[PDB]
């Protein structure tokens, strides 16, 4: 019966998703609706800024992409994927896209501001999470991937840098730059080196099973404090990933190592999340035996910690970044390429 | 220790995506 409820929930969620997928929102604000405050993070396409929406006084995180840089990096379709998908999804652990628009120079995605900082920052500072704390975060990713995959979406960039902690201590996934809706296999070389599945590195067709591999990398890094495969040169990271070998800290519980051997499985025909039982091989694993999946979804579980908050618009949980003045050209750049944005 | 090796490595900062 629990499984049928999940089925019915995801069926209704897909009906809502497809309505927005087929009829995406467009041009729902403009730049001078916002006061720009501070850069929260940077990336190859641009930067994410803390902004204040003038008419409501709400704070948001505004992702800014330079259209010319997107084109140079061959990320046009990925960027169209990112916005089309983000404006259509709805889940507790996915950041909410509130507005989007473009101008002569840039694309803008305006998201709910998540004030607690990147999981990356807390994880590096504290060293490692306890297994209960790592389980709390991991359970949210499990449910988020069950949601995304049911919509034929593959996320493809799971890492602590992309997981934000909200004021309740829960996770918000951001950065859908590599998210893709696909029923077949796909082939694009993309992701982050430490998190790449072997079939990506080896240039095979791949599917949603790469997200479950990446979950194994995330859980490992959360509980160990370092990822299962690292080296100073990416090539050496890839050699470790495809080798089939993995070692675990001596403090890893027996259940945690068994779960990770089934997630960090090089053989697609054996990898948890890709078998006949789908995600239920993960949700029913002994390591998750105390996890109340509904309570997690409803945010009724006490969080490991609540991030510090001095006030609204406070960024103390984020690093400082060099500020650059947002310039808008007098001429429209790349209009045809981004016409649907 | 593996942790000491990690902390001394070049990969403890934010990791860029590849493509
Ligand atoms: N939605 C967000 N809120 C706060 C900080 C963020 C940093 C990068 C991307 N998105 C963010």
């Amino acid at each position: 019966s629990e499984q049928e409820s999940v089925k019915e929930f995801l069926a209704k969620a897909k009906e809502e998703f497809l309505k927005k997928w087929e009829s995406p929102s467009q041009n729902t604000a403009q730049l001078d609706h916002f006061d720009r405050i501070k850069t929260l993070g940077t990336g190859s396409f641009g930067r994410v800024m803390l902004v204040k929406h003038k008419e409501t006084g709400n704070h948001y995180a505004m992702k800014i992409l330079d259209k010319q840089k997107v084109v140079k990096l061959k990320q046009i379709e990925h960027t169209l994927n990112e916005k089309r998908i983000l404006q259509a999804v709805n889940f507790p652990f996915l950041v909410k896209l509130e507005f989007s628009f473009k101008d002569n120079s840039n694309l803008y995605m305006v998201m709910e501001y998540v004030p607690g900082g990147e999981m990356f920052s807390h994880l590096r500072r504290i060293g490692r999470f306890s297994e209960p704390h790592a389980r709390f975060y991991a359970a949210q990713i499990v449910l988020t991937f069950e949601y995304l995959h049911s919509l034929d979406l593959i996320y493809r960039d799971l890492k602590p840098e992309n997981l934000l902690i909200d004021q309740q201590g829960y996770i918000q996934v951001t950065d859908f730059g590599f998210a893709k809706r696909v029923k077949g296999r796909t082939w694009t070389l993309c992701g982050t080196p430490e998190y790449l599945a072997p079939e990506i590195i080896l240039s095979k067709g791949y599917n949603k099973a790469v997200d479950w591999w990446a979950l194994g990398v995330l859980i490992y890094e959360m509980a160990a404090g370092y990822p299962p495969f690292f080296a100073d040169q990416p090539i050496q990271i890839y050699e470790k990933i495809v080798s089939g070998k993995v070692r675990f800290p001596s403090h890893f519980s027996s259940d945690l190592k068994d779960l990770l051997r089934n997630l960090l499985q090089v053989d697609l025909t054996k990898r948890f999340g890709n078998l006949k039982n789908g995600v239920n091989d993960i949700k029913n694993h002994k390591w998750f035996a105390t996890t109340d999946w509904i309570a997690i979804y409803q945010r009724k579980v006490e969080a490991p910690f609540i991030p510090k908050f001095k006030g609204p618009g406070d960024t103390s949980n984020f690093d400082d970044y060099e500020e650059e003045e947002i310039r808008v050209s007098i001429n429209e750049k790349c209009g045809k390429e981004f016409t649907e944005f | 220790t593996t942790y000491a090796d990690f902390i001394a490595s070049g990969r403890t900062g934010r990791r860029n995506a590849i493509h």
